[PDB]
């Protein structure tokens, strides 16, 4: 067949979210907060390209924001977001119900230098809908022309012509 | 008379009290001082190996955050 297209290694270069994954888990209802607008245009981008060869950009942008997310909360609630992500990193399941009075503290320090509102129970789960440029994949399976069915039944229906014309039955 | 029973329901205590306070104690001692990481379901260990990977000394315990990034 052919051959298979690769990016190279500068396109694949972006400064990593280099963070553990009770430091995501515990800022991750104002990540899908305030992150949300690039990281659903990759998922939409991911969803309909069904090829991440098409959706690095895109996700790079996503590790753009993410970045711009940790900064605004070490410039500001770097203590209170330690004290949270501690907590739950202590739990091997990394309970949030072990962790309230730190979410507390993390949650009012937020609201107050950031005015930034944790999600509800039900909100971060919902399908919304994205604005983006790029173009609809008329093809993003790469399918090749299907092969054309057979020809309909078309005609009334008339009678056998002398009947079963089976060696003598005249029926 | 009946508290005679108690020496041995006490040595069998401390028989079975021996494997939980010591696997409570290997575990917090082989992850960090914290308790051992449940992957039952295949999230919790892709978020556990990006762990070790993210903790750059092949140990999911290290535990990185803001101080991390820059
Ligand atoms: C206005 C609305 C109302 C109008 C009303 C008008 C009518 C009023 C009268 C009402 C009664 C109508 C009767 C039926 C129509 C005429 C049937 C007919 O003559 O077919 C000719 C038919 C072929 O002749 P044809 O010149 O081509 O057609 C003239 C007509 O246009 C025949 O029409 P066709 O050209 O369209 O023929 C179609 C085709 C014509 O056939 C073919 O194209 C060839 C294929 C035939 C089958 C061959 C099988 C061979 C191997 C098996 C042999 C079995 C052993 C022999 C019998 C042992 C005893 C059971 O038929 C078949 O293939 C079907 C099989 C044969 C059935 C015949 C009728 C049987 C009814 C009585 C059963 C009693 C036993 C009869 C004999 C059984 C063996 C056939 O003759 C035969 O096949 C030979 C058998 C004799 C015919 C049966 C006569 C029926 C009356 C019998 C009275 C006596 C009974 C005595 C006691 C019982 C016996 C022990
Ligand atoms: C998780 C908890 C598990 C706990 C398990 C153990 C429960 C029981 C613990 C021990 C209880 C006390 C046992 C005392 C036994 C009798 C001691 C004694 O005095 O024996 C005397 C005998 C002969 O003495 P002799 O010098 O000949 O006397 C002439 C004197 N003019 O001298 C002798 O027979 C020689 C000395 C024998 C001493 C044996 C002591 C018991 C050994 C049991 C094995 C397990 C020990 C504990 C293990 C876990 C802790 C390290």
């Amino acid at each position: 067949p052919g051959i298979v297209e690769l990016p190279s290694l500068e396109d694949l270069k972006v400064q990593e979210v280099k963070v553990s994954s009770s430091v995501l888990k515990a800022a991750a209802h104002h990540y899908g907060a305030q992150c949300d607008k690039p990281n659903k245009e990759f998922m939409l981008c991911r969803w309909e390209e069904k090829d991440p060869r098409r959706c690095l950009e895109e996700g790079k942008l996503v590790n753009q924001c993410a970045l711009e997310f940790f900064r605004q909360i070490k410039r500001h609630c770097a203590e209170p977001f330690t004290e949270y992500w501690t907590c739950i990193d202590y739990s091997g399941l990394q309970l949030f119900r072990r962790c309230r009075k730190e979410q507390a503290q993390f949650d009012k320090c937020v609201l107050d230098k950031l005015g930034w509102v944790r999600p509800d129970l039900g909100e971060l789960s919902k399908v919304t809908k994205v604005k983006t440029d790029r173009p609809l994949p008329e093809n993003p399976y790469h399918s090749r022309a299907r092969p054309e069915p057979n020809p309909e039944v078309e005609g009334d229906l008339k009678p056998a012509r002398h009947g079963s014309r089976l060696f003598f039955w005249t029926m | 008379m009946w508290f005679e029973v108690l020496p041995g329901i006490a040595v069998m205590g401390v028989c079975l009290f021996i494997p939980g306070m010591a696997t409570a104690r290997i575990h917090r001692f082989s992850n960090g001082g914290r308790e051992k990481r449940v992957a039952h379901y295949s999230y919790q260990w892709y978020l556990m190996e990006r762990d070790r990977r993210v903790s750059g000394v092949n140990r999911y315990y290290v535990s990185k955050g803001l101080e991390n990034i820059d």
